[PDB]
């Protein structure tokens, strides 16, 4: 499918240096297209000066700098009609165009269990290469979920549409399992040690 | 439950020295779908599979860039050339996969929480520059209006090798760097 873009509105004109100006056109999806919110943010340097929210239907000044611009854009009903249409021709169109490989993207985790120590004090469960980032990684000792001695890093972004996480069990007939549940998997992975 | 698709574009310039930059890209959740190479008018998909599933007319981004650059000059004036303090990056260096001696892997260098979005990454193996097969991302936004950037170095883990990632942020006194070595 052919993705659509959103135009930026143009604000009215009223030794080393650095200047930055940007715009972010956001589509917020809850239960897919059932609830859709368009937000367009206008930023100068490190501050947002104005936005449009489709739930509001008008520009809102976020700083004194944007106050003149919100009122200038808010005085033009055709301009406001244009922004309100972005919910359909930008947000809904693009959702239909990319849902198959974004919302429905599925990449299976790889699970490795290691000793860390010199005697063993800790078991590492390394889980790598997965998408989406939501994942459950649990340690079992003889079929009983451990929690007390369990330390989890945050799920880390690899930046290439994959994620990783590390779950360490502090511990000393013992059967340890790292169990991984993920949307890519029909069945959880039980990595024994 | 919840998803965000963003079109994020920025236009920036320095004086002393004089330089200009621009970026136009689409993002889904924390990850990049594509950016447009503005000099060549080409849509560059983050993963080649995206480019087989979908398309984007990059000429549209170039039209936005002309508007962006004009917006920049108008907002510089409306603000009486007000400027913000720079924020220098935090660096993390970590492997993509489980490290096994002699198994090809990828080192990730993540520069985070910096502004403005102008930073270069240089990789070193045992203190020598390595550049073959390196991928650098474009600048990804944050809620706090700071930026982050990824670099990737293909490598083969060996006992006693040390790696370093150094970031040069615009206007900093020098590079900040982090080292990594295998287990």
């Amino acid at each position: 499918n052919k993705m659509s873009m959103s135009t930026m509105n143009m604000p009215m004109a009223m030794s080393s240096a650095f200047f930055f100006c940007g715009a972010i056109s956001e589509c917020h999806y809850l239960n897919g297209t059932e609830r859709v919110r368009y937000l367009q943010r206008y930023i100068y340097n490190r501050q947002q000066y104005a936005h449009f929210d489709s739930d509001v239907g008008k520009f809102v000044a976020d700083s004194p700098l944007g106050e003149p611009q919100a009122e200038y854009w808010n005085s033009n009903a055709e301009l406001l009609e244009n922004r309100m249409n972005e919910v359909d021709r930008f947000c809904r169109h693009n959702y239909g165009g990319v849902e198959s490989f974004t919302v429905q993207r599925s990449v299976e985790p790889k699970v490795r269990v290691s000793a860390l120590q010199p005697e063993t004090d800790r078991l590492a469960c390394y889980v790598t290469g997965f998408y989406p980032p939501e994942i459950e990684v649990k340690w079992f000792l003889n079929g009983r979920e451990e929690t007390e001695r369990v330390v989890s890093t945050d799920v880390m972004q690899n930046g290439d549409w994959t994620y990783q996480v590390l779950v360490v069990l502090e511990t000393v007939g013992d059967s340890y399992v790292c169990r991984v549940e993920h949307a890519s998997l029909r069945q959880p992975i039980s990595q024994a040690w | 439950r919840r998803h965000v698709l963003l079109q994020a574009e920025f236009y920036q310039r320095s004086e002393g020295p004089d330089k200009a930059w621009a970026q136009f890209g689409f993002h889904f959740d924390a990850d990049e779908l594509f950016h447009v190479e503005l000099d060549a008018a080409q849509t560059v998909w983050r993963l080649p599979e995206f480019g087989r599933f979908a398309s984007f007319e990059a000429q549209g981004a170039l039209q936005n860039m002309a508007v962006g650059k004009q917006n920049l000059e108008v907002m510089i004036s409306n603000s009486n050339r007000s400027q913000q303090d720079f924020v220098t990056p935090e660096l993390a260096l970590f492997p993509a996969e489980a490290v096994s001696l002699e198994e090809p892997n990828v080192l990730i260098c993540y520069a985070d929480k910096f502004w403005p979005p102008v930073a270069t990454m240089e990789w070193r193996r045992n203190g020598a520059v390595v550049s073959e097969g390196v991928y650098d991302s474009v600048y990804y936004g944050r809620p706090d209006l700071l930026f982050r950037k990824f670099s990737y170095l293909p490598f083969v883990p060996q006992r006693g090798d040390v790696y370093s990632c150094a970031v040069r942020h615009w206007g900093a006194e020098g590079p900040v760097q982090r080292m990594w070595e295998p287990e």
